[PDB]
């Protein structure tokens, strides 16, 4: 981002780089916040594999760039092992949000969430409030509007809150019920859908199987599985949106180029008390 | 169900029920208490609340009549706003027009009698007014041609939007057609088999 | 009377602004809409509830001096306080079949023409800020603010 | 720069003189006929705007010709697609039978 830069015709580390280099140097802290977590091996452990490339003209100066990102260890985020953390953005939001923001997002402080095993887990050297400020400012430098920032906060709040939709099973029927319908009401409000349909589609859904559309018998465990799967779906969609949005910032550049230089950064060899498929592909 | 009961009738106890995502059952209890219903007329379950048809029906009629009452209040308010708007416009227009017509009539009467009678004899020799007329005519025609240009470019853009749309629809239909032809071939060959 | 000398004077000056046919008065048919335009917003029924004649030869023939108009305006100015922003927003929230602000023009037209006193096919066009195509989608939140300021 | 300095110094020395205010009042009444130059400029720009109009109308006609072609091709492909879908349905139902 300094050697490959073309000169505009206009010395130190506060030098004013080009627009694409400025985006590139902000892409790293953006992706790290959303994609890294604490593990027994590493406090800043990347949950994902990545590949950067920069494109050059015939003169030998940078004219474009691309950021590819591969499947991530998404499972851990609501099934936390002892002294391990979720994605840094969650702690940064829960700590850093103003009272105004907290009311807008219907958020609470730590340990108020079923999806947060071990409760709050600390991390050295970081300052959660300050990090929350700088990551949002990095998104502003990446040319985000205030709405497309707060919308991310709404969805990430939604996956955090939806864990609080607690179920209890009716022994006379083995079907799930929802005594804490307040949680579901909060979630469906944040999603802008009907509470009645949201409640019944979780507890006793009607599903189309070929020709017929039939009432699915639904256990406590199946309801739990359904809402956790919904959290995974929301997370994958939001991460996909982030990755596309950051690339589209670069995609202003033209399709021409002479050659390119790549940078590969895959998550390392990794092992702990459990070894499921989610670790195996990386290893 | 309690959430349905609350969301359907909350208007009857909106001042009594506290704001926020609180337990619907408690809100229903508060509303039933506000209505002061006899405990034999309903039965409270865990999810479903049972009620007497006539009682809930009559409360619904009363509630709907109250909605008519506030509709009438809003009608009066909007008609009020309309009347105020009309009055504000017409009075402003009247005062403006009164002064303008007073001024124009006063001048018009005088310029038909005063030194304008001399000035008008000289006026056709003042070539500046003729060159001004020519300039104004050229500017007017320029403005018209620019307007036609703007319209032509707008029409062009409309046709371009429809062109690319039709092109994409054509592409999609062609792809889909090829898929259905392949599916037909696969079905028919297996049918023969 | 609740009005100050300055307020009474202002009402006299306003009363003088109307392009009346030299009657020196105000017609019973017209006075309701005068009171609406100049201040508080009474209902069509209220113009009778203020002890104006509920039956007559003709409401255009019935007419009032300022000495009779002033107390008629004063009583509604004191006793006919209109609803809160919260009340009208609540009313529209209960009315709105989409439950999101974006009401349908046909439904708005229904609750003004069919329900209550029939608002005219000339009034509704000057009240509705949007339009009524095949969609008819308009936001009530703007309208509530508009009539609140009215 | 030297001629700039000559000009600026000359003006700077003299601009405090009172007569300049009267000169500034009088000059716009007397000088520069303007209107012939304005007319010529308007006529010149009119020719350019007419040229742009002609080009826009030509582009419009080209887009119209391509639009109707694409519309007919779309219609034909849609009709053919519906036929192939019906044939697929007929084949697949009999296949199952």
């Amino acid at each position: 981002a300094v050697v490959a830069s073309s000169h505009k015709g206009k010395q130190g580390p506060s030098f004013s780089y080009g627009e694409l280099e400025k985006q590139l140097l902000q892409a790293n802290p953006i992706l790290e916040a959303f994609g890294n977590a604490k593990t027994v091996k590493n406090d800043n452990s990347s949950r994902f594999g990545k590949f950067i490339r920069i494109n050059f003209d015939v003169t030998g100066y940078i004219v474009g760039a691309n950021i590819e990102t591969y499947l991530l260890e998404k499972s851990r985020a609501i099934r936390q092992a002892k002294d391990e953390r979720t994605f840094h953005i969650f702690y940064y939001l829960i700590a850093g949000a103003s009272e105004q923001m907290r009311n807008d997002l219907l958020l609470e402080g730590f340990n108020n969430y079923t999806f947060l095993s071990n409760g709050h887990v600390p991390i050295p050297a970081q300052q959660d409030d300050e990090m929350f400020q700088e990551t949002l400012e990095a998104m502003r430098i990446m040319g985000f509007t205030e709405e497309e920032q707060t919308s991310i906060l709404r969805v990430v709040s939604s996956v955090l809150q939806l864990g609080n939709i607690v179920f209890k099973k009716e022994r006379n029927t083995d079907q799930a019920s929802m005594p804490d319908n307040t949680a579901a009401q909060k979630v469906c409000h944040l999603m802008g859908i009907n509470v009645t349909d949201f409640t019944r589609s979780i507890l006793t859904p009607r599903i189309k199987v070929g020709r017929d559309v039939v009432q699915k018998a639904q256990t406590k465990e199946q309801a739990d599985f359904a809402i956790e799967a919904l959290a995974k779906a929301k997370f994958e969609r939001l991460f996909r949106w982030i990755l596309t949005r950051v690339n589209k910032a670069l995609d202003k550049t033209k399709r021409q180029g002479a050659s390119f230089l790549g940078i590969l950064d895959i998550a390392g060899f990794e092992i702990f008390e459990i070894n499921s498929f989610e670790q195996l592909c990386i290893n | 169900v309690f959430q349905e009961f609350r969301q359907r009738y909350e208007i009857l106890a909106a001042n009594a029920i506290p704001k926020g995502f609180m337990d619907g059952k408690q809100a229903c209890i508060l509303m039933i208490k506000a209505l002061e219903l006899d405990p034999n007329l309903y039965r409270i379950g865990q999810s479903k609340i049972f009620f007497r048809t006539g009682v809930l029906a009559h409360l619904e009629e009363e509630r709907d009549l109250k909605i008519t009452d506030v509709i009438i209040a809003f009608q009066a308010q909007c008609r009020g706003y309309l009347a105020r708007k009309a009055f504000a416009k017409r009075q402003q227009q009247l005062t403006a027009m009164k002064v303008i017509q007073r001024n124009c009539a006063a001048y018009l009467k005088l310029r038909n009698w005063q030194w304008w009678r001399l000035f008008t004899k000289v006026k056709p020799l003042l070539q500046v007014t003729r060159q001004e007329e020519e300039m104004q005519a050229k500017d007017e025609e320029l403005q018209r041609t620019k307007e036609r240009q703007q319209k032509a470019e707008a029409e062009l853009k409309e046709l371009e939007q429809k062109h690319t749309q039709l092109c994409e629809e054509k592409n999609l239909l062609q792809e889909k057609l090829q898929a259905e032809t392949e599916l037909y071939a696969e079905a028919e060959e297996m049918r023969v088999r | 009377c609740d009005f100050s000398e300055e307020q009474t004077a202002e009402f006299k000056e306003a009363f003088q602004l109307f392009d009346r046919t030299g009657d020196g008065k105000i017609l019973y048919s017209q006075c309701g809409d005068v009171m609406r335009a100049l201040g508080q917003n009474p209902t069509n029924a209220e113009v009778m509830k203020v002890l104006g004649n509920p039956k007559s030869d003709e409401m255009n023939l019935k007419t009032l001096n300022f000495e009779q108009f002033l107390p008629m305006m004063q009583t509604i100015a004191k006793n006919k306080d209109q609803g809160c922003f919260e009340d009208y927003v609540e009313g529209l929230r209960v009315f709105d079949k989409e439950g999101n602000g974006t009401v349908m023009g046909a439904e708005i037209r229904h609750v003004l023409v069919t329900l209550g006193e029939k608002m005219t096919e000339e009034e509704v066009e000057q009240l509705v800020a949007g339009h009524e195509d095949s969609n008819g989608c308009i936001n009530y939140e703007e309208l509530v603010r508009m009539v609140l300021s009215g």
